[PDB]
């Protein structure tokens, strides 16, 4: 999972 | 907000300020990088890590998590914020941190869980803890995704792609979807997500861009519908915002449209  | 921003006005919120709703006495847990508590802006009421080699979540090595805040705060200056300390300084973060942080939000009766993060594929297990969280009565709010278009596909990343999370595009000050925003029929609200001015870690300042930026709008509107409204349910807070958003074209591009803090609120 990455930052949006 | 020390820091001028578009975004407050254009979703309405300062209607529901005059009105003399600010959120009070609603918990928002910031599931992101941290929420740096030392900035002079902003008052964390509580959180926890679940990023092993990160272990404070009182502190963000991002930038991510603070400014996210910092827009909670903005739009609802009476919120409470709680750090939940999910994704490390690279903005990464494992499925099974992101559960502990829904479970830990569950345990601590957070009444909104924001999660400005995103995957192309989802996990079955934060599927399970995010319909348990809804189950439970908490109000989550996820960024769409910044994967853009794909023809007919959608880019909407998870977890804002279960039907259980509202899941917020962005739209510039002109109100037109960003290129970088995710789409697709999962797409329920959009939200301003460009040059948006927040809080940073040490005490700083800037504009950032992203979904991560549209979803905290929306979840500090959730704050101001339940300080005027603290009997409705998730359901009610939800189906407010989707079904009083002023509709800005199709909904492939921008699910009911810009959320109309006002209209929800009544
Ligand atoms: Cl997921
Ligand atoms: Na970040
Ligand atoms: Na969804």
């Amino acid at each position: 999972y990455s930052a949006m | 907000a020390k820091c001028v921003s578009y975004g407050v006005a254009q979703i309405k919120a300062p209607a529901l300020h005059s009105q003399g709703y600010t959120g009070s006495n609603v918990k928002v847990a910031i599931l992101d990088t941290g929420i740096d508590s030392s900035h002079p802006d902003l008052n964390v009421a509580g959180g926890a890590s679940f990023v092993p080699s990160e272990t404070n979540p009182f502190q963000d090595n991002s930038s991510g998590g603070t400014h996210i805040a910092g827009t909670v705060l903005a739009v609802a200056p009476s919120a409470s914020l709680y750090a939940v300390k999910v994704l490390g300084a690279d903005g990464k973060g494992q499925a099974s941190w992101i559960i502990n942080g829904i479970e830990w939000a569950i345990a601590n009766n957070m009444d909104v869980i924001n999660m400005s993060l995103g995957s192309p594929s989802g996990s079955a297990a934060v599927k399970a803890a995010v319909d348990k969280a809804v189950a439970s009565g908490v109000v989550v709010v996820a960024a769409a995704g910044n994967s853009g278009t794909s023809g007919s596909s959608s880019t909407v990343t998870y977890p804002a792609k279960y039907p259980s999370v509202i899941a917020v595009g962005a739209v510039d000050s002109s109100n037109q979807r960003a290129p970088f925003s995710s789409v697709g029929p999962e797409l329920d609200v959009m939200a301003p997500g460009v040059s948006i001015c927040s809080t940073l870690p040490g005490g700083k300042y800037g504009a950032l861009s992203g979904t991560s930026m549209a979803s905290p709008h929306v979840a500090g509107a959730a704050a101001l519908i339940l300080s005027k409204h603290p009997n409705w349910t998730n359901t009610q807070v939800r189906s407010s915002l989707e079904n009083t958003a002023t509709k800005l074209g199709d909904s492939f591009y921008y699910g009911k449209g810009l959320i109309n803090v006002e209209a929800a609120a009544q």
